[PDB]
């Protein structure tokens, strides 16, 4: 018996240009509740969205976010 | 009151054997748990 | 004498002695098994799908570590090379070779090459190469002579005690940067004095902080 399974690792075939592996990035996008857009900054762990935050430069979303934007 | 075994050739030898066993066990345990890594 | 033979005395005493010896032996076997190299997969050269040899590329061809593991000094993850980096040499060198077929199978289809992870942590440890390397530690006192490793093996089992030994006494392992420089670096005889000076200079925190739980586990 052994401490753990083989745990194979799969890398890329062509590296994304602006990405450093293991470093999350943040992208600016808009989420609408009543059809009115609210600016959001969303963390992309490895090209997948994982955490929505607020956009400090967006009017009506200065850092703060509503629950509906968080639970998207 | 004397021990039942008092006056026996085997008393010192058995005590010695028990002590040697104990020391060996102790050293081996110590090695495995402290120095083997 | 009523129901027992004469040698029953010796048999009973020897049975007690053997029972104690057997208990001690069982404890010893359990400890050794749980601290064995087979259990923790140490010094076992794990066979890889493409048979990559660090000895050839590093010691003979002479390629820097950061050419392949490009993210080692900037993030917690040492970037495993993409097939792009493999093909920048083998598009011309050793082309039409049966042992580079899998590589050539990639870079034409998007399928990756499934390497087997040698150094594996149980996903509650949260290691970071960046701070370590930047603080004067290299992959020789931390990994082994990978420069001369045809097949990479685990040099030591990554025990909690192993990490805590050096987190507590970092003056016996800290080096004057040049940690990515070829690991031909040998520690000097006066390692203690240089290590203390480097600990003072780099500002490595005392064991009061480096042994906290949320340093590793989260
Ligand atoms: C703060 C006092 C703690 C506590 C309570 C624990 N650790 Fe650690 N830990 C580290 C590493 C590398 C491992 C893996 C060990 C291995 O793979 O053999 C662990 C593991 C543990 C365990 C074992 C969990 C299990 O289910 O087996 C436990 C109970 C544990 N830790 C408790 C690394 C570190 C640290 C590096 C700096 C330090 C600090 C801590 N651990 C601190 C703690
Ligand atoms: C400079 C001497 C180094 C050091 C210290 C390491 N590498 Fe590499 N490495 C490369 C590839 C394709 C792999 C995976 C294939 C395999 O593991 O055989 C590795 C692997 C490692 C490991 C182990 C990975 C693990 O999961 O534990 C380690 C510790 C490691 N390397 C350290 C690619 C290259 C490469 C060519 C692009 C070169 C040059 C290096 N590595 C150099 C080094
Ligand atoms: C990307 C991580 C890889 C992989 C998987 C391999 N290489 Fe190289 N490689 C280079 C040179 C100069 C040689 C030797 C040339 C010769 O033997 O004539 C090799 C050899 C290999 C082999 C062995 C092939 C064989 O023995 O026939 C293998 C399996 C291999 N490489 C895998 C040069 C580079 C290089 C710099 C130009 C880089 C980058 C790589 N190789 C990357 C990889
Ligand atoms: C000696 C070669 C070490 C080994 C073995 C391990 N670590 Fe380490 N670690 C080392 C140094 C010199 C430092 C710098 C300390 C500082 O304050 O600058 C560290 C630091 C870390 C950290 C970050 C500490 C922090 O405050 O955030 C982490 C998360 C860390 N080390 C993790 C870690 C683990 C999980 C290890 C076992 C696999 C481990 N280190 C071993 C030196 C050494
Ligand atoms: C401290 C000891 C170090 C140092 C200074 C380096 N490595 Fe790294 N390495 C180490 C551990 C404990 C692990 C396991 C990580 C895990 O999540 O289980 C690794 C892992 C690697 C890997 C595998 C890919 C990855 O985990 O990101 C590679 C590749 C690797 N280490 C290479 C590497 C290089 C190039 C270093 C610079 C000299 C280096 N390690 C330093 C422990 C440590
Ligand atoms: C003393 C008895 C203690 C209670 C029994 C504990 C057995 C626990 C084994 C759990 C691991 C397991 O079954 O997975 C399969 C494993 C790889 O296969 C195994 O490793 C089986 C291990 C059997 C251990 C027997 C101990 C004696
Ligand atoms: C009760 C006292 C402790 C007895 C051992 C209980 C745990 C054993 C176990 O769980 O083995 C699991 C291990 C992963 O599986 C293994 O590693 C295989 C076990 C090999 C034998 C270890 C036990 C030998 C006898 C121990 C007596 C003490």
């Amino acid at each position: 018996c052994t401490y753990q399974p083989r745990q194979y690792i799969a890398p890329f075939d062509r590296q994304p240009e602006g990405r450093v592996p293991g470093i999350p990035q943040y992208f600016a996008s808009t989420l609408t509740l009543g059809g009115y857009g609210t600016g959001v900054l969303v963390r992309s762990n490895e090209g997948r969205p994982t955490k929505v935050e607020g956009n400090p430069r967006h009017p009506a979303s200065l850092g703060g976010t509503d629950l509906f934007a968080q639970a998207e | 009151m004397q021990p039942e075994w008092s006056g026996d050739p085997e008393v010192k030898p058995v005590f010695l054997a028990v002590t040697l066993t104990g020391m060996v066990a102790f050293l081996l345990m110590v090695w495995l748990f402290a120095f083997y890594w | 004498a009523q129901i027992f033979p004469r040698n029953a005395n010796l048999l009973s005493r020897l049975s007690i002695f053997a029972l104690v010896l057997l208990v001690v032996e069982g404890i010893l076997i359990l400890g050794v098994y749980f601290r064995s190299n087979y259990f923790r997969q140490v010094n076992v050269a794990i066979e890889q799908p493409v048979a990559f040899s660090h000895q050839l590329h590093v010691n003979v061809v002479g390629i820097d570590c950061r050419y392949c593991h490009t993210s080692v000094d900037q993030s917690y993850f040492a970037n495993i090379p993409a097939t792009e980096t493999c093909m920048t040499c083998h598009s011309q060198i050793k082309t039409y070779s049966p042992l580079l077929e899998k590589v050539r199978e990639s870079y034409a289809t998007g399928k990756p090459i499934e390497w087997v992870k040698v150094y594996d942590l149980p996903n509650f440890v949260y290691f970071n190469h960046s701070i370590h390397v930047n603080k004067g530690i290299g992959c020789s006192t931390c990994h082994g002579q990978v420069n001369n490793m045809p097949v990479v093996w685990q040099q030591q089992a990554l025990y909690m005690g192993w990490c805590l030994n050096c987190h507590r006494n970092p003056e016996l392992y800290v080096r004057p940067r040049e940690e990515v420089y070829n690991m031909d670096y040998v520690p000097p005889s006066n390692q203690l004095e240089i290590g203390r000076q480097l600990v003072a200079e780099y500002g490595i925190m005392p064991p009061d902080q480096l042994t906290n739980c949320y340093v590793c586990h989260r």
